[PDB]
RNA sequence: GACAUGAGUAACAAAAAAGAGUUUAAGGUACCUAAAAGGUAUCUUAGAGUCUCGCCUAAAGCUUAUGGCUACGUCAAGUAACGGCCUCUAAGUUUAUAAUCUGAAGAUUAUGACGAUGAGAAAACUUUGGUACCAACAUUUAAAAGUGAAAAUUGUGCAGGAAGGAUAAACCGUACCUAGAAUCUGAAACAA
RNA sequence: UCUUACUAUAGUCAGGACUAUAAAGGUCCGAACGGGUUAUCGUUGCAAAGAUAUCCGAAGAACUAUGGUAAGCGAGUGAA
RNA sequence: AUGUAUUAAGGAGAGUAUAACUUAAUUUAUGUUUAUGAUAGAGGUUAUCAACA
């Protein structure tokens, strides 16, 4: 790649849509992983109940 | 002396018989298992 | 935007598989080609990931698993173990596509193909042998091929006996101090 | 086998009159002089001229 | 093997499975002239099309180093295992 | 008891030379038959239609031809058709995913199917003559006798090419008593018309050399329905 | 240079011991 | 059968009624007469994105040479939550 | 554990059976030739084929099973020209549920689930109980004739002959071997 | 997964003869198949139960296939 | 083998840079000390020429 188009930055965060279309995270990471540390609340209420 | 008891064998008997499930789903496979689990068998079944 | 076939909902993103595209065998038409694909790969995953990836129409899909040697775990010792099967497809192109003919081996020098034959031929005779052991035998003294060794032993033989030159007694078998 | 048999009686069965008779009936061959054995047809002219009449005839 | 071949489409879709056309497998020589991998210090300044179609450019590159890598050794050109390995 | 020819150069009965050991083309071997010296052979004692058209099907990974009167084949066309070629080499069945029509001759008389009942016999006569005294091949082209006798089985079996070329002979007035002639005898002959449709454009191309009565179109009939696109070579 | 080591290098690696056995066979000369 | 029997049973070993996928997924159900209905819902599709003006390739010239992110005094460095959202205000207020 | 003796002995004998040519690849020798090469002949190893003779033949042939330490380019919506998966159930199984019995383990009954060696729409295009039933035996029936199935028709004997469900094409099998000539079981290349 | 009995689902038994039947018989001769009567060989065998010939049953209390049930303090099965 | 300390669920199948381990199978950052350490260069595959936390 050229040195130009490698230092081109083209990423503006958001706050109210995801980075990335949602359905991406699940390809990221495996959601029924034992490994998975970031749990969603309602799992959590449930897991405390 | 030893007999042929092994000509016409299927691997279907053999599943049902000396199979993973014919021996954790039975009180008397569960200690096979464990047994052969605890001596290192990697072949615990069939 | 209008596919020819219909697609699923499921979308990936970010596929980790790898399609290989192989060659067709001699004698089958110009319009079926073979790809080995992940053995959970489906019919219906090729028809979509050959349309949205490369672009290319498929009117069918074929698809058969290859089976692999049962083996030991390192070679020759260990516990009996199975590989993971492999997985070909052959879809039914709507537009024709032809390969091209492999380089006669005299036009492969781009890739070093002298070299390489030179050492394909030499694990091929070592293959050979391990295999006559295998058997319980060994090549015969008399079957052995002459070295560039043996080649020159038998050109310094025929210079001595016809009197060419003049046999004389070794100089540098051992550098001893004394020379006598 | 009663007793096991002594390296004395077992060489005498084994190269007593058991030696390899030299072959002496050996001549040359008159078109080509190799060496060949009596009354036998030279190996080297027989498939040279076995040869040599399949070609041309 | 003495028929009239058949005229393939030039832009059809199944020629990004080949370095070359004429031979499938690329040189060895020419298959080690590329530079090294995206560190992720590089990759944070890109959004999501640009990540999504970079990844794409990496599927299609290791389809194309795959099938180099069959058609080289069914087809015995020669040597170039060594220098795909670090190109994939 | 059989009796093998021998690749000598001989005459034809064709208009074109079939292969190079032709001698001559368009020679009478035999006066005109009945049906030959008639303007139009009709369908006397055979069901309505029968006759008009004759499909070619063969095995698209082996090279297996079989030749029929209707649009599909059956268990008795592999068994009336396909000559023992060694173990393992002659399948038991017909597999609906290996076997595709080669072609298909359409006749101009719509109504004449006594032609096409004659253009079948000799392309069945031709075939059993390929399978069999195949003296041509022998030391020849394919070399089929310095091969052994499991690859002489595989070549023996890839017969698409030689049907192919039994079709451009067929249609050109080889064999004796075909009726594609046309004899007037008022005496001056010629062949009838003729429409060869294909499913690969290159497949016409085994033929050194096809007749001026045949006209050659792409496509079967009843394929495209089938979702199967026909081979062109133009593209 | 072993039998099982001379494909399992890149062409650099082994078009750099053919210089130096070129390279031998000036001085020789 | 001295040895074979005792490897791991494939489907390419035995047909009387044995069957073993190979995970290839749930693409519709059964019919009660030995068809199959696919569930277009549960079929995948490969999202490929227009690649035509793209200039990114899998490889960056070896002449700009690897660097990482320093991150100086932020323990957290690069998941630092405050630094995503303060870098969010300047940059892109509205979204 | 290594190495002797018997001993370079027994054995390589299913009453099929061999004979003479030809050719390919790699390599070993001799001559030709001394520019290396190439050529002629021959031998070793691994093959191939031709002509003649004989052997098995309701096989020792072909197509496929059970099976496999033989090898991995074996390709199907369905029928003609296909099985599995799937639906249904038999003999049975059940660390399923409920009840009950019981030194514990457990056992019994009912229900559910599961379980083929069986039953499963259409297609050369397709999606009540003799008004019975589909055990054995016998008879008849796709109209030129004969033969063998399939299914059905009628009948006979007693030994008196299932269950249940119904009624745009995924996944898995597909290579080779069938035991007289290299593959299954018999410790093996076993006259079984 | 041998083998004994039972169990469910299935398959097989050329041809001829006699008998009251077209089909009603633990009928007859005899292949496949199932047995193992006599002799010979074999006995570190081809075979830890084989080969050859001979002999017996061969529509039945028959034989065969794929599953199932019943066995080890007590004894499962057993035309014993 | 004994002693000390710590800890309180174990195995297998397949795949993978064959010292590197999970389809991301050699992830990404901090702090400190760096020859008076710890116990003024070359080198991102011709790699990982840096240990501890
Ligand atoms: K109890
Ligand atoms: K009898
Ligand atoms: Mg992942
Ligand atoms: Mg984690
Ligand atoms: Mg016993
Ligand atoms: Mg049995
Ligand atoms: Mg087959
Ligand atoms: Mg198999
Ligand atoms: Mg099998
Ligand atoms: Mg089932
Ligand atoms: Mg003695
Ligand atoms: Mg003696
Ligand atoms: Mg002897
Ligand atoms: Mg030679
Ligand atoms: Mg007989
Ligand atoms: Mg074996
Ligand atoms: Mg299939
Ligand atoms: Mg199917
Ligand atoms: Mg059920
Ligand atoms: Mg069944
Ligand atoms: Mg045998
Ligand atoms: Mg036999
Ligand atoms: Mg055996
Ligand atoms: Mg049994
Ligand atoms: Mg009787
Ligand atoms: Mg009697
Ligand atoms: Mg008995
Ligand atoms: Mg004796
Ligand atoms: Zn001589």
């Amino acid at each position: 790649t050229l040195r130009i188009d490698v230092d081109e930055k083209t990423f503006v965060p958001t706050l109210f849509r995801p980075p990335a279309p949602q359905q991406v995270l699940d390809e990221l990471r495996n959601k029924y992983s034992i490994f998975r540390t970031r749990h969603t609340p309602e799992y959590i209420a449930k897991k405390e109940q | 002396g030893p007999r042929p008891t092994m000509s016409g064998a299927t691997r279907l008997v053999q599943k049902r018989r000396h199979g993973f499930l014919s021996r954790v789903k039975t009180k008397n496979g569960q200690k096979t298992l464990k047994r052969r689990l605890a001596k290192g068998r990697l072949r615990l079944s069939a | 935007r209008n596919a020819p076939f219909r697609v699923g909902k499921k979308q990936i993103f970010l596929p980790n598989h790898v399609i290989t595209f192989v060659r067709p065998l001699p004698k089958q038409p110009p319009n079926l080609a073979t790809f080995i694909v992940p053995l959970e790969f489906n019919k219906l995953d090729l028809r979509d990931y050959l349309y949205h990836v490369y672009n290319v129409e498929v009117t069918g899909v074929r698809s058969f698993v290859n089976q692999r040697m049962h083996e030991q775990r390192h070679g020759d010792v260990g516990n009996w173990r199975r590989p993971k099967s492999q997985k070909m497809m052959i879809a039914e192109l709507a537009k024709p596509f032809v390969w091209p003919k492999p380089p006669a081996e005299d036009a492969r020098e781009a890739f070093d193909y002298a070299m390489w034959k030179k050492q394909k031929t030499a694990q091929e005779q070592d293959t050979k042998f391990q295999g006559i052991r295998a058997q319980g035998e060994v090549v015969p003294p008399s079957q052995f091929e002459v070295t560039k060794d043996r080649k020159a032993i038998k050109a310094r033989q025929s210079k001595f006996l016809s009197g060419e030159e003049t046999w004389a007694p070794g100089k540098v078998n051992a550098f001893l101090n004394s020379k006598i | 086998p009663k007793k096991k048999t002594s390296h004395m009686k077992k060489r005498h069965r084994q190269m007593a009159g058991k030696a390899l008779k030299d072959v002496t009936h050996l001549n040359r061959c008159p078109a080509c002089g190799n060496l060949k054995r009596m009354h036998h047809l030279c190996s080297t002219c027989l498939g040279k001229l076995k040869g040599f009449m399949d070609r041309n005839g | 093997e003495e028929l009239p071949p058949i005229q393939v489409d030039e832009n059809h879709g199944l020629w990004d499975f080949f370095y070359d056309r004429e031979t499938v497998a690329m040189a060895p020589l020419e298959h080690t002239k590329h530079g090294r991998a995206w560190t992720v210090s590089e990759l944070r300044k890109k959004s999501w099309d640009d990540l999504h179609r970079l990844w794409w450019v990496c599927v299609k590159e290791r389809n194309r180093i795959a099938t180099a890598n069959w058609e080289r050794t069914k087809s015995e050109l020669g040597f170039g295992l060594a220098e795909a390995n670090e190109r994939d | 008891s059989t009796h093998p020819t021998t690749a000598i150069p001989k005459p034809t009965t064709a208009v074109l030379k079939t292969s190079p050991l032709a001698e001559e083309t368009a020679v009478e071997l035999k006066s005109p038959s009945r049906l030959q010296l008639k303007s139009e052979p009709g369908n006397k004692g055979n069901p309505k239609g029968h006759g008009d058209r004759i499909w070619a099907f063969h095995h698209i990974e082996q090279g297996q031809v079989i030749y029929s009167t209707k649009p599909v084949i059956s268990h008795q066309h592999l068994i009336r058709q396909q000559p023992f070629t060694g173990k393992n080499l002659v399948p038991r069945k017909i597999r609906k995913d290996y076997w595709r029509p080669l072609a298909m001759i359409e006749l101009a008389g719509k109504d004449q199917g006594a032609v096409g009942r004659s253009v079948y016999q000799k392309l069945r006569e031709f075939k059993k003559r390929h399978e069999l005294d195949w003296a041509n091949e022998a030391e020849e082209g394919r070399k089929l006798m310095h091969k052994s006798k499991r690859e002489r089985g595989q070549e023996l079996n890839d017969q698409k090419p030689n049907s192919v070329a039994d079709m451009a002979a067929v249609l050109a007035g080889a064999g004796k008593g075909n009726l594609m002639w046309q004899v007037s005898r008022l005496v001056k002959r010629q062949l009838r018309r003729a429409t060869v449709y294909w499913t690969n454009e290159q497949d016409k191309f085994h033929a050194r050399e096809w007749s001026d009565n045949v006209s050659h179109e792409v496509g079967i009939p009843g394929e495209a329905e089938k979702k199967r696109m026909p081979i062109r070579m133009s593209s | 240079w072993s039998l099982f080591g001379w494909g399992k290098q890149k062409v650099e690696e082994r078009n750099k011991v053919k210089e130096e056995l070129k390279q031998s066979e000036l001085a020789r000369t | 059968g001295l040895k074979y029997r005792k490897l791991r049973l494939t489907t390419k070993d035995v047909n009387k009624g044995f069957y073993k996928g190979n995970r290839t997924g749930s693409m519709g159900t059964h019919t009660s007469y030995g068809t199959y209905k696919i569930d277009y819902t549960k079929v995948r599709t490969y999202v490929c994105p227009d690649l035509t003006g793209f200039k990114l390739t899998p490889f960056v010239s070896k002449t700009i040479r690897p660097v990482h992110d320093q991150f100086p005094g932020d323990k957290l460095g690069p998941k630092n939550p405050a630094t995503y959202l303060a870098r969010w205000k300047s940059e892109n207020g509205l979204d």
